[PDB]
């Protein structure tokens, strides 16, 4: 009834990509558009430098760079699928970011009818007009001019009904579209002129031709070529008047080809993908004539190897190409001149998680909920499995005990990674090497005493403190040596690369490196004992040493060299500081201070003060905490050692805490090594592990490449594995590569006698801890597995996999043979019980209560198992178009139809039938389906929309009683797969937790409110809408109201969570803004904050 | 190889310095999002022609033929 | 080439769900009109029309004499709600055109508007006249309507005792003469609560809505409104009662019946004065013809053409000429702007009829160019059936007949 | 009597109102019939019209017959 919608995991389909100089004129820019969000990078010599992410109130459908003749930079223009235009801005001053609304308006039609092959956005060469194919029979201009308050686009009809593709073309005096068009006669090729001046087309440069039945895609290729490339299923054609060149490649016969783009900035080159992943090169052959121009000789296409099936392409740098993917992970490849023995020419530098599309998946407590789907297509498919926490994978596994501590180290100064890792042990110190593994010795270092600090240094030096003295070491010689005057022992040492405080009891002595000297610089008594140390120096010589004391339990931040006293702190307890660290996160300092109980402070800092701000206190474990800084992908992150290792990191400018899932870490440090490049060392009591770090997030996910697509997944808690089902396509038959299917250790095929490329369906099982393929059950010929459950039934005590399947014949268009095949997954085998035949489909299958609930074609059906171990129907609903569909609870059965919405049934036990209760009236294309409670059925729809139907509860008679009335409406964005009960969190201001999985890989998080509570946040909503700006001046309102082509209605009963969790974000001022007007009486910025920080706990 | 010497160079110093983590790991992921509390006003707004397409054409035809007279 | 089972595989992996895209394949379900009627109204001469855009009902008509008053017909609209297998349910019954005797088996057809499900519009044709009834009918409640409840409960009332918006009728009757008005459904109905309607000498815009404590046409000629409330000279006569067929009591909820009129006579002899480029070699002009080329349902223009035939001298003698105007009609305004003129071509010898047959050839010709598909939210529905299949607005779901 | 006279090659997107628009100038019509088709709802793009008086079917088959409507030129003749 009140429902609270929020992102688990943003989408991570890519579904357009361009470059371009957008930031700066110099810089050079990728820009991705994943659904709603649109992620700007810069082009580094790293590689990818985040910029911006910006959040858009839309789907992002149309992306392009373009730079009108007074421009300094490109600009962007975006449509969303809602039909927002807008031409946007980066703009900066100083440090601050912001996007600017150059123009906005929405372009929708009433009378339009969406287009077969979608939204096409077009942007003349000389910026001259954007051109929208948005519905048949109409192209939509709007005329680019600076020197107008209105941009009045117009409609100019289009005779052709059925466009396929269409571009702009260059090199023309008047603007000049070019489009692919299919009519009774087939496919064509037309031009026209686009006259303002006439708001009308003019015949085109160039006549129209009979192309191929299967062309698909418009090229316009720049000067000196000029005209155009059509792609078709076997052909490509350029054309540019009287010229006309085609060529049938065989190699382009076997796939489609799918998306382009240009690599030669003159056309000469394009980057072809098709539906298997192979990557080609499209060359055009330069003619140089005795006049200044150039004419296309020849069309040539070359294989160059095999990526991701990309979605789009763009070249970027140096041969390096981004490839994004809808249906596999994301990649960065390297185009090389020479190919690889394979006879490749393409090699992968990074790959980038996607989860979508999400077919299928469940929740599994692997007190923490781990969470398995389905993901991926064809060769890219895979199982995800997704934690919160963070990950190591470990590369090395060493016994050594009693590690005392861990450095870091380059032995050669001209190499700019770590070859050496120095360990400390009780009085002490040995030193490795990288090749792999085995030790050394390093000269000038002790090995006799224990090493409190080691590692580079300045004037290319090395530095090892031990408790005996500071060592300077250069050729690898002793250069320097301090000693305490009285030779004392040191107790604690600190060290930057210029830079040494040591601690001696009391003590304080402040130490500069120069080339072969160190220099003592002042000495100073404190007045306890010290505890802990530190000198890294924020945004490399410090003024300031951070400082903890035994005793009174005090941080203090002393100015150096002075040692005088700027800030003290009380931490209070009986128990010292253990650690404590200056850091920056995001362009922001702060002090760290963990105690020996496993509490830690963390304090904002400033350099030129040395204030400490906001002591916040956190929890981490029951052991002390040592802090290390690391570095991982470009970022600065504090690793926290104890019985609960954690990583503490900045997002959104304040500090997060994510837990690493390991058991105890004792001590740790970074470790960029050739052989293991940005690395982790870590040391328990008796192991030193090296080992990559996952992406440090909330989220952590594991993949399973299964090299075809998965369809089903189940968990079978008793046989400690899942079923998957899976298909491959296979050739006329003979498979296209080994996939999971193929690959088992013991497989099975069906005997069942009950009954181009084409698909082999299987039934996979799975271990649960390994993810190896166990057994692999293949299907008959021709048969499809739709639905998968792990159930027992009746009196009967054994656990089953069944499999609800249909028979697909190529000379027939819908099922009307199928099967339901019961399992037994014993002594490693997959054993078939029972078969039973069926009139169609089996779309759907729930275990109810004991009993196996089917959907078969448009019946709901109902079996019990007997004695006999067989399935015996025992009552039928046929009141449906297509039953696609089921969810159960209690006797209740929610029925999704794919054309009628959703119906309530119930199972009477004592008539032993069906009986339904109410059904939703309202057409709906549903995809998915959940049961709330007993009492609110969830849908998702084909239009990206949510909705929740109720039963009525004031219903006086028994027809009303018989209408689910939609109480809850809510544009998503996004497309529901999957609806699931359960959570990533432990485990209220929420009741409930269903998580949905999506085409985009987007996972959400449905939760239930008190009227009180959806009142409140409503408001809410509604003042943080007045205050937040969206980028493209799209209301909020707007974007989340319910949307189809039948009605348009303002969103109800449905909260988006993630306009709230933005609130912690804002700035205070703005903050306060929001609670401007407020009831408990008056604003409470800090008491909502803290409703806010209960809300973001649920996922 | 013919096809693939001359790939275009917009600056030589691009991915020199590129080290991938040993999962394939090495682009940041996690951007800073934008979040404006204030706005630039528009310069331009986005319309459309609300005349009907025959409208408009029956208009111009005639417009133009009395301009003959 | 496509199955249901590879479109559905394609489905969940894009996320592209279309009805346009399953047009390629068979229906999903057929039912037989035989299996889902009741026994009572088997025989009882039920003529059905087809469904409703939303899908839930099927309706249908009954014509029918009785008393001492054959060759006498009475016209009946049912709804009846649509629940696939099980058989339909009878929703509503109600009398069309009340307070009129029909002597003549009528032509009818039920429309529904683009965009609005609360009203339905019912069309009844058919010695050189030519009779037009017209009923504007209450949809029943979607679900449970609250006045509904107060009308059964403020007032006793009974089954059938609904509230205003849920529960009202209007009824209108014109003549009209040659050449017959063309009928154009998909225009006339175009915009939302409107119907257009030829009169052969003007052009009725007539707007009902349904209000709670503003105007549909005429805002910022002849307009018409006036009010109406539940319990016991203008351009178009008309009645307005409830389902029962009490008259409904004028107040000056409640509803509102406005009508806007444009005269053609006015119209032509002031296009010819004004904006006609033989305007001075014109006399007279004999009869006209009006068809409708768009209605621009949102900015409320209604283009309409006129067809003609004049007496002018050549340029010595007279003679009959055959031209169009186009004309624009605000609808918020009231006013009309030419829209184009034409020449003017000897008819010489041919009739009459062939002049007209010819000019509305011209006009199809013009709609037909410039006609752009609708999507499936906004076409207006048009049912009939005279004496094999009816389809749901997707033609997923067929009664076989 | 009656004449019932085939209309063909008529544009899929005729209309049996526009049938009655082009035809009934002519004179009074007994009967319109556009054949659709059952399986698509569109129309087979042929018909039959029934003229009450034969003489005014006689002029519009004349008329009509063999000219172009919306680009595709009409049939029209005497059916038995
Ligand atoms: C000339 C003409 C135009 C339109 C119709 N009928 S309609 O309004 O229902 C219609 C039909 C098809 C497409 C549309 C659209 N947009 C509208 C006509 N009926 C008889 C006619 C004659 N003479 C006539
Ligand atoms: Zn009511």
């Amino acid at each position: 009834s009140y429902n609270y919608v929020v992102t688990a995991q943003k989408p991570t389909a890519v579904n357009g990509c361009v470059t371009g100089h957008f930031t700066s004129a110099e810089d050079l820019n990728l820009l991705i558009a994943k659904n709603t969000r649109l992620e700007i990078y810069v082009v580094t010599a790293e590689g990818l430098r985040p910029v911006k992410e910006v959040g858009m109130y839309g789907k992002i459908a149309v992306m392009e760079l373009f730079r009108p003749k007074g421009e300094s930079k490109d600009l962007l223009f975006i449509l969303t699928a809602k039909y927002n235009a807008c031409i946007l801005e980066y703009k900066q001053s100083g440090e601050s970011i912001d996007i600017i609304t150059r123009a906005h308006g929405n372009v929708q039609d009433r009378i339009g009818r969406p287009s077969e092959t979608g939204i096409i956005g077009i942007i003349d060469p000389e910026c001259r007009m954007i051109g929208l194919r948005l519905y048949d029979g109409l192209f939509k201009v709007i005329p680019l001019d600076r020197d107008n308050k209105e941009l009045k686009a117009f409609n100019i009809r289009l005779e052709e009904l059925h466009v396929i593709d269409v571009k702009f073309l260059y090199g023309c005096q008047a603007p000049t579209i070019c489009f692919v068009y299919q009519d009774p006669q087939g496919r064509h090729v037309k031009t026209y002129e686009v006259s303002l001046r006439e708001k009308e087309f003019n015949k085109g440069p160039w006549k129209q031709e009979n192309v191929e039945a299967e062309a698909s895609m418009v090229i316009a290729v720049p000067e000196p070529f000029g005209g155009a490339i059509i792609i078709g299923q076997e052909s490509i054609t350029y054309h540019n008047g009287d010229k006309y060149l085609a060529i049938a490649p065989p190699i382009i016969k076997q796939s489609t080809i799918v998306c382009h783009n240009r690599v030669d900035p003159n056309g000469s080159r394009y980057l072809l993908g098709d539906m298997e992943g192979r990557l080609f090169m499209l060359l055009l052959e330069k003619e140089e004539q005795m006049d200044g121009t150039v004419t296309l000789k020849d069309l040539r296409v070359e294989l160059l190897g095999e990526t991701s099936i990309a979605e789009c392409l763009t070249y970027l740098d140096n041969g390096v190409v981004f490839v994004g993917s809808r249906l596999g992970d994301s990649q960065l490849v390297k185009l090389n001149v020479d190919s690889n023995e394979q006879g490749s020419y393409v090699v992968a530098m990074e790959t980038f998680t996607n989860l979508g599309p999400i077919v299928d998946m469940c929740v599994v407590d692997l007190g923490q909920g781990q969470l398995v789907t389905c993901s991926g297509a064809f060769k890219e498919g895979s199982l995800r499995i997704i934690r919160n926490g963070i990950g190591i994978h470990e590369h090395a596994s060493i016994d050594l005990p009693g590690i005392k501590g861990l450095w870091p180290l380059r032995s050669d100064p001209n190499r700019e990674t770590d070859d050496t890792l120095v360990l400390s042990f009780v009085g002490q110190t040995r030193v490795l090497m990288l090749n792999e593994v085995e030790e050394t010795e390093l000269m000038g270092f002790v090995d006799d005493q224990q090493t409190f600090f080691c590692g580079n240094v300045a004037h290319q030096q090395l530095i090892q403190i031990t408790s005996a003295s500071v060592r300077l070491v250069s050729p690898k010689a002793l250069v320097s040596e301090w000693k305490e005057p009285q030779a004392k022992n040191i107790s604690v040492a600190s060290c930057n690369s210029s830079q040494v405080v040591v601690a001696v009891g009391r003590a304080l002595y402040y130490l500069q490196i120069h080339p072969q000297e160190l220099r003592q610089i002042s000495h100073t008594e404190m007045e306890h004992e010290v505890a802990c140390l530190d000198i890294t120096p924020l945004g490399g010589l410090s003024p300031l040493c951070a400082i903890g004391l035994w005793t009174d339990i005090s941080a203090r931040i002393l100015k150096l060299p002075s040692f005088e006293l700027l800030h003290k702190e009380m931490l209070g307890g009986e128990i010292i500081p253990r650690s404590i660290l200056m850091t920056t996160f995001e362009s922001s300092h702060y002090l760290l201070c963990a105690l020996g109980d496993g509490a830690l402070f963390y304090f904002g800092l400033n350099i030129e003060t040395g204030l400490l701000s906001d002591r916040k206190k956190v929890t981490l474990g029951t052991q002390p905490t040592v802090l290390r800084t690391f570095r991982s992908l470009s970022t600065t992150n504090v690793f926290a050692c104890s019985d609960r290792p954690t990583v503490i990191y900045s997002s959104n400018h304040k500090l997060v805490f994510s837990n690493v899932n390991l058991k105890e870490v004792n001590y740790m440090c970074p470790l960029n090594s050739d052989g293991y490049p940005d690395s982790l060392a870590l040391a328990n009591n008796s192991t030193l592990t090296i080992g990559t770090i996952d992406e440090i997030q909330k989220l952590h996910i594991r993949t399973v490449p299964l090299y075809e697509s998965p369809r089903k997944i189940c968990y079978q808690e008793v046989s400690q594995c899942f079923g998957v089902l899976s298909s491959r396509i296979e050739v006329q038959t003979t498979a296209l590569r080994p996939s999971a299917s193929t690959q088992a250790l013991s497989s099975s095929v069906s005997s069942s006698k009950l009954f181009e490329e084409v698909e082999v369906h299987n039934l996979l099982i799975i271990d649960q801890h390994t993810f190896e393929v166990l057994h692999a059950h293949q299907f008959l010929q021709n048969e499809y597995a739709l639905s998968l459950v792990s159930c027992k039934l009746g009196k009967d005590p054994n656990t089953y996999f069944i499999v609800g399947t249909a028979m697909v014949y190529p000379e027939e268009a819908e099922p009307k043979q199928g099967r339901i095949v019961v399992f037994q997954y014993s002594d490693g085998k997959l054993q078939t019980v029972a078969e039973k035949e069926v009139k169609g489909a089996v779309y759907s299958m729930v275990e109810f209560n004991g009993k196996l609930l089917a959907s078969i074609n448009s019946t709901v059906r109902l079996y019990e198992w007997t004695t006999e171990k067989e399935l015996r129907t025992e009552c039928n609903h046929y009141n449906n178009i297509m039953a696609l569909y089921l969810k159960t609870k209690g006797d209740f059965i929610l029925v999704g139809d794919l054309m009628r919405s959703v119906l309530l049934l119930a199972y009477k036990p004592m008539e032993g039938n069906f009986e339904e209760i109410a059904r939703d009236f309202n057409p709906n294309w549903m995809s998915a389906v959940e049961i709330l409670d007993d009492d609110n059925f969830l849908g998702a729809e084909n239009a990206f929309n949510l909705f929740v139907c109720q039963k009525d509860s004031a219903a006086t008679t028994d027809e009303e009683r018989q209408h689910l009335q939609e109480v809850g409406l809510f544009h998503l964005g996004e497309f529901v797969n999957v609806f699931c009960h359960g959570s990533l969190v432990m485990q209220t201001p929420t009741q409930g937790s269903v998580l949905f999985g999506t085409v985009n890989g987007m996972i959400g998080l449905v939760t239930s409110l008190s009227e009180s509570w959806y009142n409140l946040l409503l408001d809410m909503q509604n003042r943080l809408n007045k205050v937040i700006k969206s980028v493209g001046k799209i209301e909020h309102s707007f974007w989340r109201s319910f949307h189809t082509e039948r009605k348009t209605e303002p969103a109800t009963g449905f909260i988006d969570g993630d306009l709230i969790e933005s609130f912690l974000d804002i700035s205070r001022p703005k903050m306060q803004e929001v609670v401007a007007n407020l009831q408990y009486r008056e604003a409470t910025a800090d008491d909502l904050i803290k409703v806010v920080e209960e809300l973001t706990r649920i996922h | 190889a013919d096809f693939l010497k001359g790939l275009p160079v917009y600056n030589k110093s691009n991915f020199s310095r590129f080290h991938a983590d040993s999962v394939c790991k090495a682009s940041n992921r996690r951007p800073s999002v934008y979040l404006p509390t204030r706005e630039y006003p528009s310069e331009q707004i986005i319309v459309t022609e609300k005349t009907n397409i025959l409208l408009r054409y029956l208009h111009q035809q005639w417009d133009k033929k009395n301009a003959a007279k | 080439r496509e199955h249901v089972l590879k479109q559905l595989e394609r489905v969940k992996i894009s996320g592209q769900l279309s009805p346009r895209l399953f047009r390629k394949l068979p229906p999903r379900v057929c039912v037989s009109l035989k299996n889902i009627v009741d026994e009572d109204f088997l025989y009882a001469g039920h003529i059905f029309l087809g469904f409703s855009k939303c899908g839930r009902y099927v309706l249908s008509y009954t014509s029918s004499s009785g008393d001492d008053d054959f060759s006498f017909y009475i016209y009946h609209l049912y709804w009846w709600e649509f629940n696939v297998h099980s058989k339909l349910k009878l929703v509503r019954q109600v009398r069309l055109f009340q307070d009129e005797e029909i002597y003549s088996d009528l032509y009818l057809t039920v429309c529904e508007w683009p965009s609005d499900a609360s009203k339905v519009i019912v069309f009844g044709f058919n010695e050189n006249h030519r009779d037009i009834y017209v009923s504007t009918v209450a949809v029943p409640p979607p679900g449970r309507c609250a006045a509904c409840q107060d009308a059964s409960r403020a007032h006793p009332g009974d089954p059938n005792a609904q509230c205003l918006r849920h529960g009202f009728m209007l009824h209108t009757k014109y003549q009209v003469v040659y050449p017959f008005p063309t009928f154009q459904p998909a225009f006339q109905l175009k915009k939302d609560q409107v119907v257009l309607l030829n009169t052969s000498y003007s052009l009725v815009a007539c707007a009902v809505s349904v209000h709670s404590a503003c105007q549909i046409l005429y805002d910022h000629v002849n307009y018409t409104k006036l009010y109406y409330v539940l319990e016991s000279k203008i351009s178009l006569p008309f009645v307005v009662t409830d389902l029962r067929g009490r008259n409904l009591r004028p107040m000056r909820q409640y509803l509102t019946v406005e009508q806007l009129t444009l005269d053609f006579e006015y119209v032509i002899n002031e296009v010819i004065r004004h904006d006609a480029t033989w305007g001075h070699q014109f006399c007279s002009f004999s009869d006209y013809d009006i068809v409708i080329l768009e209605v621009c349902p949102e900015t409320n223009q209604v283009l309409i053409n006129i067809g003609l035939l004049l007496l002018a001298f050549p340029s010595l003698r007279p003679k009959t000429y055959h031209t169009s105007l186009k004309v624009a009609w605000d609808l918020n305004t009231g006013i009309f702007e030419t829209v184009s003129v034409g020449d003017l071509t000897e008819v010489k010898g041919q009739t009459s009829g062939s002049v007209w047959s010819s000019y509305r050839k011209s006009c199809v010709d013009m709609v037909m160019k410039w006609l752009v598909p609708e999507s499936s939210g906004r076409y207006v529905n048009r049912m009939t059936n005279e004496a094999k299949v009816l389809a749901d607005s997707e033609r997923y779901t067929w009664i076989v007949l | 009597g009656p004449m019932r006279l085939y209309v063909g090659s008529l544009h899929f997107n005729i209309t049996e109102d526009m049938l009655r628009g082009i035809f009934e100038p002519f004179g009074r019509i007994e009967s319109i019939q556009l054949m659709m088709d059952s399986e698509t709802g569109r129309s087979k793009g042929y018909g039959f019209i029934t003229f009450s008086d034969s003489e005014c079917a006689k002029k519009a088959l004349e008329q009509l017959n063999g000219f172009e409507l919306a680009g595709r030129p009409m049939k029209v003749g005497h059916v038995t």
